[PDB]
């Protein structure tokens, strides 16, 4: 744990993985083990792959590394970059609503719609279900509206969604 | 332009838009076949204002 | 591949088993118009067959993923989905002739088999048919052989459907992710 | 690169489309052909009037 | 961008 922050350590970031204090991450590794003796490979496997926080680096470099040579049949909303190269955001609350990386972590922000409402990522290219069941899921929250649950400030909202590669 | 899904409906309507002509043409192939259509008249039975012949 | 062998297979054996049997009508009487017989259907098909079994003989062979070896695979395509549009006419044309036929009663002549439809007014349409040995037999074992005729065709037709489909999906269907 | 129609595909469209209009236009001329000879109107084919009976 | 229906 202490060598793998070390990296974050160098760039003056490791705050937001919660810093040098490597205690917490094994008493969570521990609190999924029920306090086993030792720890093997397998149980270590399924502990990281639930997006430990100290660790979010590892994945999404690779995820990264995955979204730097693939090309969208879509157009950002903002930029009217056509094609999106790269990753690709889209909105849950809204329809035909597309953007691209950049206009994401810049935040161009287009009059009459805000940023702070929950996105859906992807890095390969999508398929006809996943645009077919993101339909269903925005048909269904246009349904359950009243503002179940609300996040103003960012805090940290790394891990957006899955996509199962 | 024409990039994803707007093409996928566009080429569906196009093919829709081709089967309707389709039987449209055949519709009136069989009103010319069952009717023997001259420039003067059905068959022998020439059509003029004034009536029949 | 093994599949599209298995398809060609399937489509020569049901183009000879119809052409068989439009022989086989056009031997029992000349009282039947050249359109009740499909054998022309079932010749189109087997020439189907005999293209797709040399495209499977030469694809095993040589010449494997060259671009002329597409270019006449679309022929193939075009070829089998033509193949399905005749066979599903044929289809249409036997049942508009069956449904005719097993709605009226007939009686027998001295030389043919001269009967007419059900008719509200002694006016209807008349049927005479050459050389028939009687109106009980050729009548009778017609509507049977039109059933099975029916259902060759309609095998070979959903056939031909799945011959055109697979190619396609082979293209159209996945597409590639990694680089 | 680029996403849609952009090369020898966009001229095949442009082709169809073109035939198509081409196609609907002579149909729609052999229709107002039969209307103007037959002098089909909103009352009938004013020369005859096919009862249901 | 592989056109089909
Ligand atoms: C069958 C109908 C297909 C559905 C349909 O036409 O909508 C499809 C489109 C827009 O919806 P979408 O799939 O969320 O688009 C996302 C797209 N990839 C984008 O972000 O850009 O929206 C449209 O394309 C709607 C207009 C259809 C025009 C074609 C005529 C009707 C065809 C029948
Ligand atoms: C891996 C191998 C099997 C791929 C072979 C490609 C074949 C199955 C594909 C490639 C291009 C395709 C053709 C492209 C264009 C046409 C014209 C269109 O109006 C109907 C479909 C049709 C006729 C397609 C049929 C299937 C086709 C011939
Ligand atoms: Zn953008």
């Amino acid at each position: 744990l202490h060598d793998s922050i070390q990296i974050p350590r160098q760039l003056g970031e490791v705050a937001s993985f919660g810093g040098s204090n490597i205690e917490p991450s094994v008493r969570s590794c521990f609190q999924f083990a029920n306090n086993k003796p030792e720890i093997e490979a397998a149980l270590f496997l399924d502990w990281m792959r639930l997006e430990p926080q100290s660790m979010v680096w590892l994945p999404v470099l690779h995820r990264v590394a995955a979204a730097e040579t693939a090309k969208h049949q879509a157009k950002c909303n903002i930029c009217k970059e056509c094609p999106i190269i790269g990753f690709r955001y889209r909105s849950l609350k809204h329809f035909n609503y597309d953007i691209c990386q950049s206009c994401f972590f810049s935040g161009r922000v287009a009059k009459g719609h805000k940023m702070h409402y929950p996105m859906v990522e992807y890095c390969t290219p999508t398929t006809s279900g996943e645009d077919v069941r993101d339909f269903a899921k925005v048909l269904k929250n246009k349904f359950r509206t009243k503002r179940y649950f609300a996040k103003h400030p960012r805090m940290g909202y790394l891990p957006v969604q899955t996509v199962l590669e | 332009g024409i990039y994803g899904w707007r093409k996928r409906c566009l080429y569906l309507f196009v093919l829709l838009l081709l089967a309707i002509l389709v039987v449209n043409l055949a519709l009136t192939i069989w009103i010319l076949k069952v009717m023997w259509f001259s420039p003067i008249g059905m068959g022998h039975l020439h059509v003029t204002a004034d009536g029949l012949r | 591949c093994r599949f599209p062998l298995l398809l060609a297979l399937l489509q020569l054996a049901l183009g000879i088993a119809v052409t068989v049997l439009g022989f086989l009508m056009a031997s029992i009487s000349p009282s039947l118009l050249v359109r009740d017989t499909p054998f022309w259907a079932g010749s189109i098909v087997c020439v189907v067959a005999y293209l797709g079994l040399f495209m499977l003989c030469v694809s095993y062979q040589v010449d494997e993923r060259t671009c002329v070896q597409f270019s006449m695979k679309v022929f193939y395509f075009l070829l089998s989905a033509l193949g399905l549009m005749v066979c599903m006419l044929a289809v249409a044309f036997a049942a508009h002739h069956y449904s005719l036929l097993a709605q009226f009663t007939c009686e027998t002549s001295l030389d043919s088999c001269q009967c007419k439809l059900p008719s509200s007014e002694p006016l209807s349409r008349a049927f005479v048919y050459r050389d028939v040995t009687d109106c009980t037999s050729v009548t009778g074992t017609f509507k049977l052989f039109l059933i099975i005729q029916m259902v060759l065709n309609l095998v070979c037709g959903l056939v031909c459907l799945l011959a055109c489909f697979v190619m396609w999906k082979h293209r159209y269907q996945v597409f590639y992710v990694g680089v | 690169h680029k996403t849609g129609l952009r090369g020898r595909k966009g001229n095949l469209a442009i082709c169809v489309i073109v035939l198509l209009f081409i196609l609907a236009v002579i149909n729609l001329l052999i229709t107002l052909v039969i209307w103007a000879v037959i002098r089909i109107g909103p009352n009938g084919c004013d020369s005859m009037e096919f009862h249901e009976s | 961008a592989l056109p089909k229906m």
